[PDB]
Parts: structure tokens; C-alpha cells; sequence
């Protein structure tokens, strides 16, 4: 008949544009994200095709963190006159954890030096009694900047104009797929920036029950993501009661050791709870049991291997770095009170799986404790199979970033139409 | 589970004939041509595709569950041991 | 894209064999690494990858306790090494050993070794 | 709200057109960028809205004759039943010469044609 | 000139639109000018915007249909009072006129003649 | 034909591809020297098209006015071009775009006003 113009109708095609921060002395820089009650409006009659392993939010949520990372260590003091020959002794004669290391050290004059001493951990020297620093051969080291902390606070991500982020409603949501549910939002819920590699702490749980969610489960060489509908609560604590001393190596340098412990030395160490780790691992087991034969054998087991950082569950508790010794939860034989984990404490970090370049942390003075709620897993499966076993598993951020915007989206809006009416211009 | 098989066994085409492999799997498949003595070779990835840097003779294609490769116009030099692999199951191959 | 392998080697039994492997010509850290063994007149046999980012190895049941899959990058990231390490040589443990470089999720090996003879 | 009547089929999605209408206007370029894509978008849809007669109006009607061959259906169904998304598939393909049609055939001959009888 | 009205009455003062419509166009200093370019054009830009959704599209002088807080008379309203007074009486009653117009007036209007022709 | 294809060709023949014209005028190193084009653009553009709004003629390639002027228009429109119509007529240009923009535009609105 004759060709009409609509302007302003509902369409949206998939495309990947840069989002922004909304949040309501931090790394993370929140001071220049924009101040952000959100509104949520309810699409009905839709089926939206979604897809969580190959969406670009990830991808810019990593990179846009990492840009936050890098920008905060400018300003603060570069330590590369620490790479001298240290001498180490034993602290008390658990043992051989920690030790006293003197060295020499320049100061506020050039002709002049002087001698100090600190308190370094087994972890962060290698001998040449002669010790080094464990990098100074690969990287160099710039402090942590005590002024900052490191604590996670909720990050938004919200679209500029002409674009929309798209939800998924539905409770016994699959990886990828069609949302009978979908509603349209401005942009995301808090989101937390930890940092973890075998459990998930201080996530979302699930709304039904736990959910199993793998790119193709039957390649072994991607990893499995649980989400728990329950947490399961965990204290950690670092027992030791430490002295941070201040050391001037230059015009307004300062270098932070660590002057003594008062007390005893005691073992840092995490508790969970049986009972209801056992009951997590039942309702695991009962959902991994819908992913092979009903009568299959399920087994958990030690991590295979690696580096420090994925054979252990590593995080940072109030500025300290932890790394725990897991092994005593995935012992299990599945067929149809409390844990302790021993950890270990690090300062040297090399972040984001980078080998360019390094960070050191200062001492934190007092004693430490977190009280936090597991809610996720990364696992692996052993391949080459009945009596499939699984290993834990991780090192890689996206699986931790991912683990949160499996459901959002983003869509472009089309505001123009052409249709078919019988009207006809004057 | 992933269950694979190749029956053709042993073959006996002639110099300038064209000759069929036959195998049935589920998942991805690849075939590989090995010489006796030498490292493994690919010839067609994902089972219809073939890569950079061999003749265009060598073609594969999959219907259903049923995957096979044919060569067309033999030379003396394809005498070598043909086998697929999906994921980390292999079987010993036709020669 | 061009790997390397060691040579020949004869162990007695009850000992341990180490073979290294060598990536020199490719971005090392974003493909894995696999490891296959074929028998004297039989099919190739799958022994597990190892992730070089991170490191971690993913063995089957039947080398479990008994393989180790270990990797040494060098300085600048240039160059790579890839060892296997076997604890306990049986009797049947003889056979030929390639590493090959997967390129992607299909699982297709377009790059091999050039083997090892292992003999008890 | 916006997008609310996405799921609505063409004739009840066509009353809601200025929701949409008055909602398409390190952190610190993430920002400008955006702000100037938005400003980019809309002059690029107002501008081939206006050089077709139609600036101003949601709704134009134009004199650009429809032929069965990009598509055929009953008015009746097209209004009644189906959804903008679904019809957004079906006609994809040739928009652009529509909009080449529109382009001059709708208001450059008839602008000649103002210009010479006033 | 620019504002040279200010202090004269809404009736003179309506006389001289174009003037002041003209000026909305018009490394520490190489961030602190683009940034004053992309402010000024998305402002012009929204106020047009605005004009356009209500009908208004090229025109300082429009007529719309809602009918018409304020009790005083016609000749009252432009011949003492000038435009800023008015505007700090009647802040509170604009977002009432702002969605009327938009939603339905010029909403309704768009679809008779659709239905017409 | 194409982009400015009509440059040589006279004024009549030229008013006839205004679209062609008119389509194109919208649309770290290198990263930022971008970015001031494409705010130049945009100015430029919205310059352009507030200076029609004021006279009456937005949205409009051939817009009509009610300002009244040898030069007689068989020889300009027949045997001249564009480029020689700028340099020989730009000197009026400034009271040209005076006049239209308040003599009978603001009027307009005034007795637009009035009647209703
Ligand atoms: C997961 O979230 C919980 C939220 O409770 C985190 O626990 C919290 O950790 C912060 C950081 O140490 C604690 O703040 C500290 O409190 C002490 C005592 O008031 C104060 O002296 C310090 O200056 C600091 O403000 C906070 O108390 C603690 N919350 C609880 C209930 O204990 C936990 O760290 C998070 N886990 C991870 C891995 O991020
Ligand atoms: C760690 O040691 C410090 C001493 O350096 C303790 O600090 C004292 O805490 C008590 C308890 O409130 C106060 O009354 C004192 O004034 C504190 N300062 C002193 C004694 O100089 C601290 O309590 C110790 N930590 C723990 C967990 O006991
Ligand atoms: C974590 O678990 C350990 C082990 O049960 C707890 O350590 C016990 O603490 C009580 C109170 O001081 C002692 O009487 C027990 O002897 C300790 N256990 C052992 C094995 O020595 C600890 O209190 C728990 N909570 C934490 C660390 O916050
Ligand atoms: C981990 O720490 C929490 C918090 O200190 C412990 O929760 C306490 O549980 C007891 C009973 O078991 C309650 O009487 C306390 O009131 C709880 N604390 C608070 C602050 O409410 C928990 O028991 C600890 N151990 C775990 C979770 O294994
Ligand atoms: C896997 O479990 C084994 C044992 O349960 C752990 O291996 C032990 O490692 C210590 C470290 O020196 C050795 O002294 C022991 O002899 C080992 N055990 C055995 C049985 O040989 C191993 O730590 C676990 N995996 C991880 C990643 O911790
Ligand atoms: C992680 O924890 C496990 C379990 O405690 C450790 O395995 C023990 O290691 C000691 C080390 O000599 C052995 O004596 C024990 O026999 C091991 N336990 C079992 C059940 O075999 C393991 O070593 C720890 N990992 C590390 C790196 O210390
Ligand atoms: C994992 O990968 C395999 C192989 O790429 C997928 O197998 C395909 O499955 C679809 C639907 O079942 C079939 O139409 C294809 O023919 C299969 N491809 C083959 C046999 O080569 C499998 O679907 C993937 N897993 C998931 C969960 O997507
Ligand atoms: C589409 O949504 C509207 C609004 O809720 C509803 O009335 C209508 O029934 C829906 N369509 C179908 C087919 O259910
Ligand atoms: C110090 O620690 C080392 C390492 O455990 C130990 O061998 C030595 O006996 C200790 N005592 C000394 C060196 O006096
Ligand atoms: C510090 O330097 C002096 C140089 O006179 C040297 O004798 C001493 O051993 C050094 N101290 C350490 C801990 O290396
Ligand atoms: C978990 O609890 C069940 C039932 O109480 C028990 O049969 C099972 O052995 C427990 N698991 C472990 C590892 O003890
Ligand atoms: C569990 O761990 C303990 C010690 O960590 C070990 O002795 C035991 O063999 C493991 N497996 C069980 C109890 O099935
Ligand atoms: C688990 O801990 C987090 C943070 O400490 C808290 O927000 C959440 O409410 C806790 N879980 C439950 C069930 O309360
Ligand atoms: C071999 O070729 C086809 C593929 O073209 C394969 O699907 C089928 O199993 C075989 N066909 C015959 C005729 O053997
Ligand atoms: C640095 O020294 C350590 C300790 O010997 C060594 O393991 C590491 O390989 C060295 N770095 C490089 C790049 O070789
Ligand atoms: C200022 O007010 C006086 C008093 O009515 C008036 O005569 C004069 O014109 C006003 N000035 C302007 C610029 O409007």
C-alpha cells in the first residue's frame, strides 16, 4: 500500500560498547565513579537468547581492573634498593617460617648508609647464609601504600544512552540459552571485586538450588562452576601480634618492616564447620549425579598440582595474603566438630598472572581476623574415563569475574521502522 | 560416554583408485596420517575441514553419526596408517 | 612454530625417565600442551596436558601417582620447556613419546614432536 | 517504562513511541566517549529522519508506493498479532533500498514542485 | 544586546528571542575548552529535544491546547512583571506542564491524521 | 556523480543533487586527534542547522523568504556556477543573513501570534 516511518520503536540488536561506573583511599577509585533507587521494569512476552561464556562485559570488567590496579602503584615508593645481599637467622631457637634478616640500606644522604634489620618470611627469600629476595632477578618491587585499602566495595556498570543491559529472571537458568523471563535494567547490581582461586567468597548465591554451569562438559579441559543456594561460613585468623617499624631510605622514602611479635608465634589458620560442608557436598554430588549415570561413583580429591596460587585457596584477609592448604575438604568417596586449614602468608605478590612486575605489602600491626561466606566452587575433572573424580581448581580471573554477570547483557536500540499502511501523503 | 569405532580394518585399493575410510563416533572427530617411523600428520580437522598446506584430493565429510574420508586419484606416496580421534580416545587405524 | 624432544633413553627397571619437550617459534602461554605414547603395534595412547600459565597437570586414572608434567619458562617468556617425569618403570611401559600443541577447542594437534624411544 | 512494550505486538507498541523517544540523550574517558557516541547516534537517526520530509513527526506518512515482492501479509495479521522484533527480521533485508526510494522519490521532486507553483 | 532585556516586561521582552538564541552555540586548558564544547552542545541539544517532542520544532513562538497554577489577570501577567519574577513564582508547577504536553497532547494529535489520510 | 560531482556544472543543473551534498556533511596519537574531529563535525553541523532554524527554513533544502533584492537571473542561473556566484556575491552575505533573520521571521511569529 504505501511505506510509513516509525520513530521510537522497541528494538534492540546485540552489540558491545563501553559501560561505566556508578558506586555509591581505595584501589579501586570509586571517588570518580558517578554517584548512583535503581528502577527495573518487567518485558513480557519475550524469549531472549543468552550466552554467558562469550559475552564482552568480562572482558572489560577484567581489563578496566586491572587499569585500577596499575594506576594506584604510581604514586607510592618504588623499593629497588632492597635487592642486597641479606643475612638470615632463625627468629626463636612452625619453625623456620620466620626469619630475621639484616641487611645494609642507603639514606637521606648519598655518602652515608646504615644498618637495619626486618622480619621476613620463609616465602619471600631464596638463598644465594646469604639470602635474596625472591624476584630480584625477574621484576622489581614497589611498595603497597599503606595510605590505601584494599577491602572490596560494590561496583556498578551502567550503559551510556541508546543502550540497554538485559536480565535474566529465570531460577533453574542452564550456562547459555533462551530466558523466558527477561526484563531490561540501566545497569547491574553491587558487584564485589574479589580475588580467590578455589572457593568463591562473598558472592551470590543461587535462588533454587545448586547449579552445575561448564562451556561443553564433556571436554576435561574447562572448568566446572558451582553455585551454592547456601553459604557455608569460614574464620580465618593470623594469631601473631607484629610491630611495624618505619625506615627513611631516601628524601621523603620510607620503608616499612616489621619490628617484633609480642606473645607466641602461632599458626594462622581457617575453620569451617562439618556438618554443613557435608551436607554442600551431598547436594554437589546429587547434582553432578545428573550429568553422568545415576549409578556412577564420585570422588573428590587434593589439587594435581601447579603453583602456589592454584594449589591453594588464596585470598587477603585486611591486607595480609593467605594461602590455605585445602586438602582436607575434597576427601570424599561419594556412592549411591570442625576443619581446620592450616595457610601460610606471603608479601611478595605477582598479580594477574603477569611475571613483568611485582608488589610488596606491608606489615599490618594487631591481630587479624575475617569472618566470610563461601558460596561458589571451581572444579576439574580427571579424564581418561564410572568413578569420575574431580579436582579444584583456578588461576584464571574471568571465571571469578564471570561468575556474576552470567545473566546481564547488553543491547543496542534502533528507533526507526519502516511498515505498510494505506495512508498517503498530502 | 563417548563410544568411537572404525571398522574398515586393513584395505587393498590400487594405484589410481579412489579409496574410503569409515568410522562412527559422537563429538568432535580429526584424522591423522601417520607414516612408519615419523610423527603424526593432520590431514582434516573437525572432521570436513581440511588444513593449510595439503592436496585438495583429500576430502572428509559427516552425515549423522557416520563420518568418512575419501582420497580420489592414489599416489604411490599415501601409504600410510589412517586413524581419527575425538577428544583423547584413538583407535589403532586402517593401513 | 617449531618444538623440539631429547633423545633416546634406557632405564632399568624400578627407575625414573625424564623427557623434555621445547616451544620456541609462538606465543607459548596461550595453547596447551598434551602428551601421547603409542606401544610397538598399537594406537597412541592419551597422557594429560599441563596449562602453562598456571602450571596444573590433569593425568587419567592409569598414570595417577606415576607422571609428573612440570614446565620452565625462561627470561623475556621466549622460550618454553615442557618435562615428563615417570616414577616407576614396569615392564610394559615401553613405547614412543610426542608432545603435541592443541590449537584449539576441537582438540587438533597440528604441531608434534619428534618422539622418544623409551626402552626398559 | 522504556522497552516496556517490547513483547506488545505493532498496534498496541505504537501509542508508547515517546518513551523511547526522550531516553536517547580511566572513568574519565569511559565517560566522554559515551557522551559523544550518544550525540553521534542521534544526529545520524534525526538527520536521515529529516532529509526525508518527515523531521518532527513520529508518525509520517509517505508517498513511496509498496510492492508485494519485499513482503506480503493481511493488514489485519501485521498489527494485530505479530511483534516489532519479529517483523524487524522479516523486512532486514531491503531496507536500504527503501530508504534509497525515500530518499529522493518522497521529497525532492515534490520540493521542485513547491518551489515552482509558489 | 545579549540579556539586554532582563529588566524590561515579558511583553517587551518576547521581541528579541534571536539574540539571545544565537550565543547557546557560540594540556590544562586543552581538557578544560572540550569539555565546556560537549556540555554546551548536549545542552542545546536536550532543550531541543524538548521543543521538538511537543511540537515545537523551529519555532520561538508556539500555541498548544492544554488549558491553564496562577489567578492573576492577562494584562497583569505582561505588563508589569518581567520574565525572572514569573519564573521563581512558578517553579513548582512546570513538571506538571513538561509530561502533559509530551505524553498525550501531541501524542493523540500524531495518529488522527494517520487515521485520516 | 557523486560526492560534490556537480562542481563544474551550472547552478540549475547543480540544484538538483542537494542530497548528495547534504548526506555527507554528518559522516595515545591518532586516539585523541579522532576525538577533536569528531566534536568539530558535530559543531559545525548544529552551526549550520540552528542558522536555518532562525530564518524559518528547518528542514528544508530549497526554502523560500520574504526579502526582497542588473544581475538578471537568465544569465546567472544559465551560464554561471556556484564558485563564481560566492566570490562575486560574499560581500553581502553578512546583511543578507541580518535582514533574514529578524525582518521577516521574528515578525512572522508576531502576526502568527496575533491571528490566533
Ligand atoms: C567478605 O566480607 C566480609 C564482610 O563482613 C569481610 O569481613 C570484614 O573484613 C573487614 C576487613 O578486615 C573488617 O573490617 C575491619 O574491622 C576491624 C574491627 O572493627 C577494624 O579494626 C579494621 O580497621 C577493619 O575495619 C570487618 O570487620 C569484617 N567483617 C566482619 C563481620 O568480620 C571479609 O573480609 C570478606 N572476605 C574477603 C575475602 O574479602
Ligand atoms: C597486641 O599487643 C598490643 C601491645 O603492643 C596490645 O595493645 C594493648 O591492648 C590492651 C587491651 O585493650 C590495652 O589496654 C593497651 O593499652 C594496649 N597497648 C599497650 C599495652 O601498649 C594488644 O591488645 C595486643 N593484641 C591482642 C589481641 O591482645
Ligand atoms: C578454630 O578451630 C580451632 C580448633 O578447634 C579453635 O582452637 C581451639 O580454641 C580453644 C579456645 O582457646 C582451645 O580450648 C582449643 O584447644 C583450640 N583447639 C585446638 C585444637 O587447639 C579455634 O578457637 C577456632 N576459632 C578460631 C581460630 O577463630
Ligand atoms: C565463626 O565466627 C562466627 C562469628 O564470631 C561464629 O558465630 C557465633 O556462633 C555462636 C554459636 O556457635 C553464637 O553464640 C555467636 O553469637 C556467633 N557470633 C556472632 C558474632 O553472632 C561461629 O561460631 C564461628 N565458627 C564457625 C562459623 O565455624
Ligand atoms: C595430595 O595429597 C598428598 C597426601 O595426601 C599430599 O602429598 C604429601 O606432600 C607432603 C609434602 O612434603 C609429603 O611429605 C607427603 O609424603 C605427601 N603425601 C604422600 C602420601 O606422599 C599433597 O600435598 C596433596 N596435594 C596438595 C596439592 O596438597
Ligand atoms: C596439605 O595438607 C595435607 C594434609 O594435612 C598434607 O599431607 C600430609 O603431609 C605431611 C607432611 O610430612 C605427611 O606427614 C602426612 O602424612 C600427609 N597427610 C596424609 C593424609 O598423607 C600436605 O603435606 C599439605 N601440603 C603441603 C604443601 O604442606
Ligand atoms: C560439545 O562439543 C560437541 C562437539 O563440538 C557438541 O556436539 C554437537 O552437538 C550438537 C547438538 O547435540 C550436534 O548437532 C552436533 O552434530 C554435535 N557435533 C558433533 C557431533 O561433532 C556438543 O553439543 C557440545 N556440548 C554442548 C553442551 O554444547
Ligand atoms: C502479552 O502481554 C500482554 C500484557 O501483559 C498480555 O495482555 C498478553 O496476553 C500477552 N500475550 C500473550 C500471547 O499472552
Ligand atoms: C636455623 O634453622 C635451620 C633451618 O631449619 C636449621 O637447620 C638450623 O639448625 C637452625 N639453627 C641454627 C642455624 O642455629
Ligand atoms: C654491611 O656492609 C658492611 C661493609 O663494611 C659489611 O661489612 C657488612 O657485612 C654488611 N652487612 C650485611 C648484613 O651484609
Ligand atoms: C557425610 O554424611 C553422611 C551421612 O551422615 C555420611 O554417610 C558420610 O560418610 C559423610 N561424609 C564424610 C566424608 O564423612
Ligand atoms: C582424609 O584425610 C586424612 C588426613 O588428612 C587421611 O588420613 C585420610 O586417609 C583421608 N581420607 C579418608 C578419611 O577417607
Ligand atoms: C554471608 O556473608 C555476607 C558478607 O559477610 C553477607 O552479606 C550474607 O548475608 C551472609 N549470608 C547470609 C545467609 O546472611
Ligand atoms: C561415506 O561417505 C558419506 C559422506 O559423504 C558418509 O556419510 C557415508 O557413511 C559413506 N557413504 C557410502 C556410500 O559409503
Ligand atoms: C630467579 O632465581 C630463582 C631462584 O634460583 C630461579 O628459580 C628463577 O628461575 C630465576 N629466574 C629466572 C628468570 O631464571
Ligand atoms: C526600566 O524601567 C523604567 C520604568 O518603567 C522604564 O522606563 C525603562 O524602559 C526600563 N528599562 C529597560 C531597559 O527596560
Amino acid at each position: 500500500l504505501w511505506v510509513t516511518v516509525y520513530y521510537g520503536v522497541p528494538v534492540w540488536k546485540d552489540a558491545e560498547t563501553t559501560l561505566f561506573c556508578a558506586s555509591d583511599h581505595n584501589v579501586w577509585a570509586t571517588h570518580a565513579c558517578v554517584p548512583t533507587n535503581p528502577q527495573e521494569i518487567h518485558l513480557e512476552n519475550v524469549t531472549e537468547e543468552f550466552n554467558m561464556w562469550k559475552n564482552n562485559m568480562v572482558e572489560q570488567m577484567h581489563t578496566d581492573i586491572i587499569s585500577l590496579w596499575d594506576q594506584s602503584l604510581k604514586p607510592c615508593v618504588k623499593l629497588t634498593p632492597l635487592c642486597v645481599t641479606l643475612q638470615c637467622t632463625n627468629v626463636t631457637n612452625m619453625r623456620g617460617e620466620l626469619k630475621n634478616c639484616s641487611f645494609n640500606m642507603t639514606t637521606e644522604l648519598r655518602d652515608k648508609k646504615q644498618k637495619v634489620y626486618s622480619l621476613f618470611y620463609r616465602l619471600d627469600v631464596v638463598q644465594i647464609k646469604e639470602y635474596r629476595l625472591i624476584n630480584c632477578n625477574t621484576s622489581a618491587i614497589t611498595q603497597a601504600c599503606p595510605k590505601v585499602s584494599f577491602e572490596p566495595i560494590p561496583i556498578h556498570y551502567c550503559a551510556p544512552a541508546g543502550f540497554a543491559i538485559l536480565k535474566c529472571k529465570d531460577k533453574k537458568f542452564n550456562g547459555t540459552g533462551p530466558c523466558p523471563s527477561v526484563s531490561t535494567v540501566q545497569c547491574t547490581h553491587g558487584i564485589k571485586p574479589v580475588v580467590s582461586t578455589q572457593l568463591l567468597l562473598n558472592g551470590s548465591l543461587a535462588e533454587e538450588e545448586v547449579m552445575i554451569r561448564s562451556e561443553n562438559i564433556t571436554n576435561n579441559a574447562k572448568n566446572i562452576l558451582v553455585q551454592f543456594n547456601t553459604p557455608v561460613q569460614i574464620n580465618c585468623t593470623r594469631p601473631n601480634n607484629n610491630t611495624r617499624k618505619s625506615i627513611r631510605i631516601g628524601p621523603g622514602q620510607a620503608f616499612y618492616a616489621t619490628g617484633d611479635i609480642i606473645g607466641d608465634i602461632r599458626q594462622a589458620h581457617c575453620n569451617v564447620s562439618k556438618a554443613t560442608w557435608n551436607e554442600t557436598l551431598g547436594k554437589v554430588v546429587k547434582q553432578l549425579r545428573k550429568h553422568f549415570g545415576n549409578n556412577t561413583i564420585i570422588r573428590f580429591a587434593n589439587s594435581s598440582g601447579g603453583d602456589l596460587e592454584v594449589t591453594t585457596h588464596s585470598f587477603n584477609c585486611g591486607g595480609e595474603f593467605f594461602y590455605c592448604n585445602t586438602s582436607g575438604l575434597f576427601n570424599s568417596t561419594w556412592i549411591s566438630d570442625s576443619i581446620t586449614l592450616p595457610c601460610r602468608i606471603k608479601q611478595i605478590i605477582n598479580m594477574w598472572q603477569r611475571i613483568g612486575q611485582a608488589m610488596y605489602a606491608p606489615p599490618i600491626q594487631g591481630v587479624i581476623r575475617c569472618v566470610s561466606n563461601i558460596t561458589g566452587l571451581i572444579l576439574t575433572r580427571d579424564g581418561g574415563s564410572t568413578t569420575e573424580t574431580f579436582r579444584p581448581g583456578g588461576g584464571d580471573m574471568r571465571d571469578n569475574w564471570r561468575s556474576e554477570l552470567y545473566k546481564y547483557k547488553v543491547v543496542k536500540i534502533e528507533p526507526l521502522g519502516v511498515a505498510p499502511t494505506r495512508c498517503k501523503r498530502r | 560416554d563417548i563410544q568411537m569405532t572404525q571398522s574398515p580394518s586393513s584395505l587393498s585399493a590400487s594405484v589410481g583408485d579412489t579409496v574410503t575410510i569409515t568410522c562412527q563416533a559422537n563429538g568432535y572427530l580429526n584424522w591423522y596420517q601417520q607414516r612408519r617411523g615419523k610423527a603424526p600428520k593432520l590431514l582434516i580437522y573437525d572432521g570436513s575441514k581440511l588444513e593449510r598446506g595439503v592436496p585438495s584430493r583429500f576430502s572428509g565429510r559427516r552425515w549423522g553419526q557416520e563420518y568418512n574420508l575419501t582420497i580420489n586419484n592414489l599416489q604411490p606416496e599415501d601409504i600410510a596408517t589412517y586413524f581419527c580421534q575425538v577428544y583423547e580416545f584413538v583407535v589403532p587405524g586402517t593401513r | 612454530v617449531q618444538l623440539l624432544q631429547s633423545g633416546a633413553a634406557v632405564t632399568k627397571p624400578g627407575a625414573s625417565v625424564r623427557v623434555s619437550c621445547e616451544a620456541s617459534g609462538y606465543n607459548i602461554r596461550d595453547y596447551f600442551i598434551h602428551w601421547w605414547r603409542q606401544a610397538p603395534g598399537q594406537g597412541l595412547q592419551w597422557v594429560g596436558w599441563i596449562n602453562p600459565k598456571t602450571g596444573q597437570p590433569n593425568n587419567p586414572r592409569q598414570f595417577q601417582g606415576r607422571v609428573s608434567l612440570t614446565r620452565h619458562a625462561s627470561w623475556d617468556f621466549d622460550t618454553f620447556s615442557f618435562y615428563m617425569d615417570l616414577k616407576a618403570l614396569r615392564s610394559d611401559d615401553t613405547a614412543v613419546y610426542f608432545c603435541a600443541r592443541q590449537r584449539s577447542d576441537y582438540w587438533d594437534f597440528d604441531v608434534w614432536g619428534s618422539g622418544t624411544q623409551v626402552t626398559v | 517504562g522504556f522497552l516496556g512494550a517490547a513483547g506488545s505486538t505493532m498496534g498496541a507498541a505504537s501509542m508508547t513511541l515517546t518513551v523511547q523517544a526522550r531516553n536517547l540523550l580511566v572513568w574519565g574517558i569511559k565517560q566522554l566517549q559515551a557522551r559523544v557516541l550518544a550525540v553521534e547516534r542521534y544526529l545520524r537517526d534525526q538527520q536521515l529522519l529529516g532529509i526525508w520530509g518527515c523531521s518532527g513527526k513520529l508518525i509520517c506518512c509517505t508517498n513511496v508506493p509498496w510492492n508485494s515482492s519485499w513482503s506480503n501479509r493481511n493488514l489485519s495479521e501485521i498489527w494485530d498479532n505479530m511483534t516489532w522484533l519479529q517483523w524487524d527480521k522479516e523486512i532486514s533485508n531491503y531496507t536500504q533500498i527503501i530508504y534509497g526510494l525515500l530518499e529522493e522519490s518522497q521529497n525532492q521532486q515534490e520540493k521542485n514542485e513547491q518551489d515552482l507553483l509558489a
